[PDB]
C-alpha cells in the first residue's frame, strides 16, 4: 500500500554535485530508519547508506567505498529524505532507490527499523557524461 | 530553621526521568501553605493526607524526588497506572502517602532547534519495584540469540531523547515534577 | 567485512524440476538473512526473511532451509514465469551488504 | 526552507484611508508569525506576533489576521508616521528562519 | 533585556578577521538566546544563527562558513560575532536581536542602530 517516490535525476556532466530526494507517503515518517540502494547498469544491488530517526541520534552509516562522499540528510515537517552526491566521477551513473523495512514493537511503540527492505520507490536514473 | 524546600523547587536544572534525584529531609521545620497557596503549581494533588492538614502531621523522614517528563504524561504519575514511565522509569506503590507537584517549565528547559539533554528508558526485561531506579545502559535483548554488545538486529539501545522545543504543542511541552513521600 | 558468495550463477532446468541456490558466508550469522527477487527491468521484490519465513502473499514453492554459516534457498518445482535474479542479503548488522546475484534461465 | 512570499510589492495608498497587507507561506506555519516595520535609516520594530496579538506600546490601529498559510495585516488610520517597509517572519521550523520581502507604503 | 549597544565599524581591506560586539544591560531571563541578522544594501533581512550565552550552543543556519557566533565571555556581557578573511560579498549592516523563553517578547530589543561593515 504505502509508497515512496524519488526525483532529481538528470543528464548531468561529471566534476560536480547532485541532490536527490525521496518523499514518504503513509509512514509515521518522523520516526523511522530509511536507506538508499544504488543499482548500477547490469550489476547487482549495493547498499549505500542509512539515516536514523533523529529521536535516537540521527546518525549516518555509509558504505566502505562511499565514506568520503554521498552525504545523507533528513527533512521532517514535510516527509522528505535527501541524498547529497558530493562528487560525481564516472560510476555514479546508476539507479537509486529509497527503501524501508521491518516493523518492530515491544509493548507500546513501533517503528520501521529498516533492515530487510520491503517497500521500494520507482527508482530514478542518474547519468554521467 | 526552615526546610530547604526552596532549593528543590527553585533549583537550576533537573535530572532525567530515568535518573531521578533523591533527597532526604529530617530534623527540620517544614511549612506547606507557602507551597500549597501558590498559583505557580498547575497541578498539585496529594494522597492519604489532607493538603491543609500537613502542619499537624509530623514524620521521621521526608523524601523528595524530581525529574522532567513530557506534558501529556503526568497522568502516569499516580499509584496504580501504566505507561512507559510507570513501567520502566518510575513506580509508585499503591500504599502511597504524599503529595505530587507538576508545573509547566517551557521557559526553562526547551531550547530553539531541539533540546537533546533529557532521556527516558524504552526497553527493560521486567517492570520496576516501588521507589527503585536503574542507570545501566546495556544493549537490550529481544530474542533468543545473544549479540554481545552490537546494535544490530534484535539488539537496541534502550535510551531515547525527548528533544524539547519551545514551539511544540502544549501536550508535548516539558513539565517538572516533584514527588513527596512520607513516614 | 563478512564476504558472502551466491553460487552458482548459471542455473536452468526444464519446468517442474528442482533447483539449488546457496548463499555461503565467511562468518556465522544465526538465521539473519533474506532473499530478494528481481525480474528484468523492475524493482526487486522480497521473498523470505529469517532465512525461512515466507512472505505473506508469495507462492509457496520456495524453501528457505539452512542456517548457521551456509544457507540454501531451493525452488521445489520450476516454472517459466519465475525467471529472474535472486539476491541474498546479510542481515545481522551494518553494512547490510547484498550478495553477488544469480540468474536463472530455462532449458532447451 | 519555506519561502515567505509577500504581495503586493508596493501599496500606493492615500492618507487616512484603511490599507491592507498580505503575506504568503509555502506550508504550515499555523500560528507563528510576526510583522515588522522599518522606517528608512533605523532598525525594524516588531508590531504584532502570534499572528493576532499586538505588542506593547503600539497604536491600536494595527490588527493581525489570518492563520495557516494565509495572513493579513490591516492599518485603519494612515497618519504621517506609518509609511514604511513591512516584513513578515515565521519563527517555527528553525534552521532557515526566514523573512518576507517588504511593501513600501507611500502617498499620493 | 534592556538597551544593546554596538561598536561603529568602518572600512577594511580585502578579507581579514573582524569582531562585532553587541552588549547587554541586565534583568536577563534564564533562557537567554541572542541572534544576529543582516541586511544587504536595500534588500530584505537574512538570519544567521543564535547563541545561548549560558552553556553556549551557537546553532547556525546553513550559511556557516564565515559565521562563528561566540559570546566568549560574561565579563563585559557581550555576544561577539567573529569571522576570518571574508572579502567582498558581506558588505552589509548587522543587527543583534534579544530573546527569551515563553515565545512572546523575543524580538523586542532589536539592536539599536548598527554596524555598516565595509569590506572593499
Amino acid at each position: 500500500e504505502v509508497q515512496l517516490v524519488e526525483s532529481g535525476g538528470g543528464f548531468v556532466k561529471p566534476g560536480g554535485s547532485l541532490r536527490l530526494s525521496c518523499a514518504a507517503s503513509g509512514f509515521k515518517f518522523s520516526d523511522a530508519w530509511m536507506n538508499w540502494v544504488r543499482q548500477a547498469p547490469g550489476k547487482g544491488l549495493e547498499w549505500v547508506g542509512r539515516i536514523k530517526s533523529k529521536a535516537d541520534g540521527q546518525t549516518t552509516d555509509y558504505a566502505a567505498p562511499v565514506k568520503g562522499r554521498f552525504s545523507i540528510s533528513r527533512d521532517d515537517s514535510k516527509n522528505t529524505l535527501f541524498l547529497q552526491i558530493h562528487n560525481l566521477e564516472s560510476d555514479d551513473t546508476a539507479v537509486y532507490y529509497c527503501t524501508t523495512g521491518a516493523l518492530v514493537e515491544s509493548r507500546y511503540f513501533d517503528w520501521f527499523t529498516g533492515y530487510y527492505f520491503d517497500y521500494w520507490g520507482q527508482g530514478t536514473l542518474v547519468t554521467v557524461s | 530553621n526552615l526546610c530547604p524546600f526552596g532549593e528543590v523547587f527553585n533549583a537550576t536544572r533537573f535530572a532525567s526521568v530515568y535518573a531521578w534525584n533523591r533527597k532526604r529531609i529530617s530534623n527540620c521545620v517544614a511549612d506547606y501553605s507557602v507551597l500549597y497557596n501558590s498559583a505557580s503549581f498547575s497541578t498539585f494533588k496529594c494522597y492519604g493526607v489532607s493538603p491543609t492538614k500537613l502542619n499537624d502531621l509530623c514524620f521521621t523522614n521526608v523524601y523528595a524526588d524530581s525529574f522532567v517528563i513530557r506534558g501529556d504524561e503526568v497522568r502516569q504519575i499516580a499509584p496504580g497506572q501504566t505507561g512507559n514511565i510507570a513501567d520502566y522509569n518510575y513506580k509508585l506503590p499503591d500504599d502511597f502517602t504524599g503529595c505530587v507537584i507538576a508545573w509547566n517549565s517551557n521557559n526553562l528547559d526547551s531550547k530553539v532547534g531541539g533540546n537533546y539533554n533529557y532521556l527516558y528508558r524504552l526497553f527493560r526485561k521486567s517492570n520496576l519495584k516501588p521507589f527503585e531506579r536503574d542507570i545501566s545502559t546495556e544493549i537490550y535483548q529481544a530474542g533468543s540469540t545473544p549479540c554481545n554488545g552490537v546494535k544490530g538486529f534484535n539488539c537496541y539501545f534502550p535510551l531515547q531523547s525527548y528533544g524539547f522545543q519551545p514551539t511544540y504543542g502544549v501536550g508535548y511541552q516539558p513539565y517538572r515534577v516533584v514527588v513527596l513521600s512520607f513516614e | 567485512d563478512i564476504q558472502m558468495t551466491q553460487s552458482p550463477s548459471s542455473l536452468s532446468a526444464s519446468v517442474g524440476d528442482r533447483v539449488t541456490i546457496t548463499c555461503r558466508t565467511s562468518q556465522g550469522i544465526y538465521n539473519y538473512l533474506a532473499w530478494y527477487q528481481q525480474k528484468p527491468g523492475k524493482v526487486p521484490k522480497l521473498l523470505i526473511y529469517g532465512a525461512s519465513t515466507l512472505q505473506s502473499g508469495v507462492p509457496s514453492r520456495f524453501s528457505g532451509s539452512g542456517s548457521g554459516t551456509d544457507f540454501t534457498l531451493t525452488i521445489s518445482s520450476l516454472q517459466p514465469e519465475d525467471v529472474a535474479t535472486y539476491y541474498c542479503q546479510k542481515y545481522k548488522s551494518a553494512p547490510l551488504t547484498f550478495g553477488g546475484g544469480t540468474k536463472v534461465e530455462i532449458k532447451r
